[PDB]
């Protein structure tokens, strides 16, 4: 913390300012209590959203259009913080950005095989995750034409490491494989960078929260493989990544992992992952986790850990509106107050 | 290649100590003799010198670890900009702590005649002033850099709430004992000091 | 001559007219090292000339 | 060259017009020229010539020209998907296939003997029909040596799947290779028999135990019926009552149970099972190879009249008149493709015209950049005359 506000002193301040917009949980009681998506935008309005939703005016005010420009104001607050960034910094936040470039990427070439127009595949695209070769995709279809072409000049082209092309071309069980696998070795390579180059109090509270990364990933394919996929344990070993809590004994009981109890009784040997198997939404316990791994982050202050910390807080965020946003247009209020606040 | 230099130098120190002192004449290696035959005005306008710098270096250091906080805090929140400005006052009475310890010690400082040049008293006070200026400038640099680092905290929990400031400015209080007992210390070792005479 | 060489064999392959390019560059950077060969060779000549 | 490897004749086909004149040797006749003066002198060239069919219509040569692209393209996949299957399965040589005999004759001498070929193709159809007879046929070819290779397949995991049944490792491991009375009870109202799978070291563990495990076991009943290399395998007669009772215990134990009880139509049906299928894979692979042969043969030479009908109809398109052209394909010597690419480039490429002319040569094999690579369908760059480069 001594040398952090040299080139980080700026970026730090305003990311913390950032952080005092996250709604607390009485600015989620307080959306829950709306009758109308007006009501809600009016609501949001009072808070540090104000005024994101004044050029739609009520009639075309869909609970998909408030997800659109929550999430839009996050990405350009992203690309605000990240233009004032140099050096570790700037290469710090970049390597962010490369794991939506792989989710583009994967959803750039299944709107390929399914023969869906180019123009209304890339609006799902993600904002972030955006290469100058992106809407070229929609150019080959086997994986080594869209690689020697398009994704050399990338900086996801060190990730084709293990990707063999055995000269079939694309169908959409190889395409969740490739992105498995880019996942991986990206996890790989950007625990990496943070070992290397990210400082000290940004280096072992920034490993948690990708190494948690890394076991949610390796939990959600060794749990997705058993419904669409039939796949050797040697197969799918090249899918779960190597840098997280869960992998040198618990990643290989997940690999031969061929029922559900394979993977339940894998995950009762870890110790914070047990009973995230047993009982609720799995997924509300990783966005939980996450959330609880991304509060105690905003804790140590000298940290550029501080930008992850916050923009995955405000993705929940964004989410957590989407949810009571999607509660408060079709009516049902069973499970509105299904959000997840710890800030 | 900064460890390569400094295990080269470790090596030739060692290399030379060990030559010296096998061949009988180890005590050529003479340290004593040294501060002995040094002039003292190099001690005493080396020890000013560093003091008024190595006051301002931590004094700048903090002024910019606690002044890109408060202005990268006071974008959302720009009721700190003025109030959390005694951040960069404790920060910066550390130089001025060099500064009047500096112009003190310059007090001292004056032309010794030749036949009593390398006596007792004038390089007492060489030796005095020397330490006496490392031990004002280091602690005002540490202490800058201590209060800049809890000046910083106070700006974000500022911007954070209100009544957080006042909570935290008791650690910037509590970091800016250490330049005042700098500034006393540097004073009681040159205190028996005399002039150069 | 090793970044050279390596930056030019690696992009040969792909265009065959780098070929005479990679040689001409590699010719630049073979005459540094003749350089020092001269200036070593007409400093060991007077080595010992006028010596007492 | 050294960017590319070549082993095996490679053939450029050129149409040229037959009152055309190369100014690479101003004063040479073209087929003069492509014998002496042509890389080296060490060109063949062969005949390729074929006359005129009917055709519709000007309107309609422009219909023609661009069918004739696309069948060509259909039938160039479809004939390599042949040879990769004949070149995987490695029962025929890999070395050939390039040049490899066509009705039992060299392939630069088959091209010589080409003029126009009869199986089922006259002079005297139309040309529109035989575009499109032509890709029927290829296109039935393929999709039976998909269908049959498709077999194939499902035939290879079935024999893995019996075989591990006749003898493997016992997680599902079904039993008929054991077949006594004396390890089997059958015609029983009380009694029953459980396998159990047992680790090599806990062998002796299960011998004491076994019958004290559960209660109302058949004692002296352990024989070792197989055993595989990891594991061994007991029979065990007991009450059907207490079978629950033995999975149970068992598994506590670190036994593995394998649930298989005696019935003669599951022993007859596992023997079967496993007869069918090595029977169905052997059938199934020799057809493959003759079938693969054949179709080979009939393929090649449907590609070569798109090709000579195609480079006719684009010269007939570009040139005009002369209502004959003079078609010639030249085999060419392995490594002196790019020699020979260029010297009709520079000789010919004039005719076409000065806008058609441009300067890309040269040829990268690795995907390291995709230009220089001629192709009159890409914008790219363009042919400067009616040439194709067939590579085998």
């Amino acid at each position: 913390g001594v040398y952090f506000n040299i080139d980080n002193g700026f970026i730090e301040g305003v990311v913390r300012g950032y952080r005092n917009g996250l709604l607390s949980n009485n600015q989620y009681i307080n959306l829950t209590q709306c009758d109308t998506l007006e009501d809600l935008k009016l609501q949001l309005s009072s808070t540090d959203y104000g005024n994101f939703l004044s050029s739609v005016s009520s009639e075309s005010l869909t609970t998909s259009l408030i997800q659109e420009y929550a999430s839009s104001k996050l990405y350009h607050e992203f690309n605000y913080i990240r233009d004032q960034s140099s050096g570790s910094t700037r290469k710090f936040m970049d390597y962010i950005t490369y794991g939506y470039m792989i989710d583009n990427v994967a959803l750039m070439i299944t709107g390929t095989i399914h023969d869906r127009d180019k123009g209304e595949i890339l609006q799902r695209c993600h904002p972030l995750g955006w290469f100058d070769t992106l809407p070229t995709l929609s150019v080959a279809t086997d994986l080594e034409s869209l690689y020697e072409t398009v994704l050399v000049d990338t900086p996801l082209a060190p990730y084709f490491k293990n990707c063999f092309d055995t000269a079939e071309e694309l169908d959409d069980m190889n395409i969740e494989i490739i992105r498995n696998k880019l996942y991986k070795a990206y996890l790989e390579d950007f625990y990496n960078f943070v070992t290397e180059e990210i400082p000290e109090p940004a280096k072992e509270c920034m490993q948690t929260l990708l190494g948690f990364e890394a076991d949610r990933r390796s939990i959600n394919i060794a749990l997705n493989s058993l419904q669409s996929s039939d796949i050797d344990p040697d197969l799918k070993s090249d899918l779960l990544p190597n840098i997280g809590k869960l992998y040198p004994l618990a990643t290989f009981h997940l690999a031969q992992a061929q029922d559900f109890e394979g993977v339940r009784a894998a995950l009762a040997n870890v110790y914070e992952y047990r009973g995230f198997l047993e009982t609720g939404n799995l997924e509300d316990h990783f966005y939980q986790l996450e959330m609880e791994l991304c509060r105690d982050a905003f804790t140590q202050q000298f940290a550029i850990s501080t930008v992850w910390a916050w923009m995955k807080s405000k993705e929940q965020e964004v989410r957590n509106i989407t949810w009571i946003a999607e509660c408060i247009a079709q009516n049902q209020r069973e499970r509105i107050n299904n959000y997840i606040s710890v800030y | 290649f900064s460890h390569f230099l400094y295990y080269l130098v470790l090596i030739v120190v060692i290399v030379y100590g060990l030559y010296k002192l096998f061949t009988g004449h180890g005590s050529d290696i003479n340290f004593g003799k040294f501060l002995l035959r040094t002039s003292p005005y190099m001690w005493a306008n080396l020890g000013i010198a560093l003091c008024v710098g190595l006051s301002v270096v931590g004094a700048a250091w903090g002024i910019f670890i606690t002044g890109s906080s408060m202005i990268g805090a006071g974008v959302r929140a720009p009721r700190i900009t003025t109030k959390n400005l005694i951040s960069i006052i404790f920060c910066e009475v550390v130089a001025i702590y060099g500064l009047i310890i500096a112009i003190v010690f310059s007090s001292k400082l004056t032309v010794a005649t030749a036949e009593n040049m390398y006596s007792k008293s004038n390089l007492y006070t060489g030796y005095s002033l020397f330490w006496a200026g490392i031990t004002v400038g280091a602690s005002n640099l540490i202490c800058g850099i201590a209060v800049g680092i809890t000046g910083a905290t106070a700006a974000i929990s500022d911007a954070a709430d209100s009544a957080l400031f006042v909570k935290i400015l008791v650690i910037e209080i509590f970091g800016s004992i250490l330049g005042l007992l700098g500034l006393i210390v540097g004073l009681l070792m040159a205190g028996k000091a005399s002039e150069f005479q | 001559i090793g970044i050279v060489g390596d930056a030019g064999v690696r992009g040969s392959s792909q265009q065959p007219r780098l070929f005479v390019g990679m040689i001409l560059i590699l010719i630049f950077a073979e005459v540094l090292g003749l350089y020092g060969l001269i200036v070593a060779l007409l400093l060991n000549s007077r080595a010992t000339q006028d010596v007492v | 060259m050294a960017t590319a490897l070549y082993t095996a004749n490679d053939f450029i086909l050129i149409s040229l017009p037959q009152n055309a004149q190369p100014v690479t040797a101003p004063g040479s006749k073209t087929d003069s020229w492509f014998n002496e003066t042509l890389i080296g002198g060490r060109a063949f060239v062969s005949d390729f010539k074929i006359p005129e069919f009917k055709i519709g219509s000007l309107d309609t040569l422009i219909v023609e020209s661009e069918e004739l692209s696309k069948v060509d393209n259909q039938i160039g996949a479809s004939i390599g998907k042949i040879i990769e299957i004949l070149q995987g399965l490695n029962e025929t040589s890999t070395n050939a296939y390039r040049t490899l005999p066509i009705n039992n004759m060299p392939v630069p001498e088959y091209l010589e003997n080409f003029q126009w070929q009869t199986r089922k193709f006259k002079l005297d159809k139309s040309i529109k029909d035989l575009i499109t007879l032509i890709s029927n046929e290829s296109s039935q070819l393929d999709a039976d040596v998909r269908a049959t290779y498709a077999n194939y397949n499902s035939a290879k995991t079935n024999l893995a799947a019996a075989e591990r049944k006749k003898t493997g490792d016992l997680s599902v491991r079904s039993l008929h290779d054991i077949v006594k009375p004396e390890d089997f009870v059958l015609n029983s109202e009380h009694l029953t028999t459980v396998l159990v799978a047992v680790p090599k070291s806990l062998k002796s563990d299960f011998e004491k135990s076994y019958e004290t495990l559960s209660k109302n076991v058949v004692p002296a009943s352990a024989s070792v019926i197989a055993e595989d290399a990891e594991y061994v395998l007991f029979n065990v007669h007991l009450f059907k009552k207490n079978v629950q009772e033995f999975t149970t215990a068992a598994r506590e134990k670190k036994f593995i149970p394998r649930e298989f009880n005696y019935s003669e139509e599951l022993i007859d049906q596992l023997k079967k099972e496993h007869d069918s299928a090595a029977s169905l894979e052997q059938s199934l692979r020799v057809q493959l190879v003759r079938l693969a042969k054949t179709a080979y043969v009939d393929v090649f030479i449907n590609w070569f009249h798109i090709k000579a009908l195609r480079v006719y109809v684009e010269s007939v398109l570009r040139y005009g008149l002369p209502p004959h052209f003079n078609i010639k394909i030249i085999a060419v010597p392995p490594k002196n493709l790019s020699k020979c690419k260029s010297e009709l480039i520079d000789a010919f490429g004039f005719l076409g015209g000065n806008a058609f002319m441009k300067d890309k040569k040269g040829k990268i094999n690795k995907q390291d950049t995709s230009l220089h690579q001629y192709a009159s369908l890409v914008d790219t760059e363009y042919e400067p005359f009616v040439m194709y480069i067939i590579n085998l």
